[PDB]
């Protein structure tokens, strides 16, 4: 459908979740 | 009387409409209306109701604490170390 789950709250969560993955990904990325 | 915005977290801190633009580490926050350096989907046009403004530490998505994007190329986002109020 659209590039959104048709609700801001869901997009909010998704982007938050995205960033949250980023943090864990960054944490995995950063050894030293 | 909202002139006194208060610099603690009330609720999730979504309603923190303070003008703190520096993060928990004191880094410079990236303006929500900017895509530099970090291209982000937090467009104030798509989340207008969240008062997503300037490079101020805001909480639109209901994170555990208000936060901000970092202007640091390495750091995508940063938390903002805001006090916590009882309510």
């Amino acid at each position: 459908g659209s590039v959104e789950k048709l609700t801001a709250d869901a997009e909010l969560q998704r982007l938050k979740n995205e960033r949250h993955e980023e943090a864990e990904l960054e944490r995995l990325k950063s050894e030293y | 009387y909202v002139e006194f915005s208060e610099e603690c977290m009330h609720g999730s801190g979504e309603n923190y409409d303070g003008k703190i633009s520096k993060t928990m580490s004191g880094l410079e926050c990236q303006a929500w209306d900017s895509q530099s350096p970090h291209a982000h989907g937090y467009i104030p046009s798509k989340f207008p109701n969240k008062n997503l403004k300037k490079n101020y530490c805001r909480n639109p998505d209901r994170d555990l604490r208000p936060w901000c994007f970092t202007t640091d190329p390495n750091k995508r986002w940063e938390y903002c170390d805001i006090p916590r109020c009882a309510a």
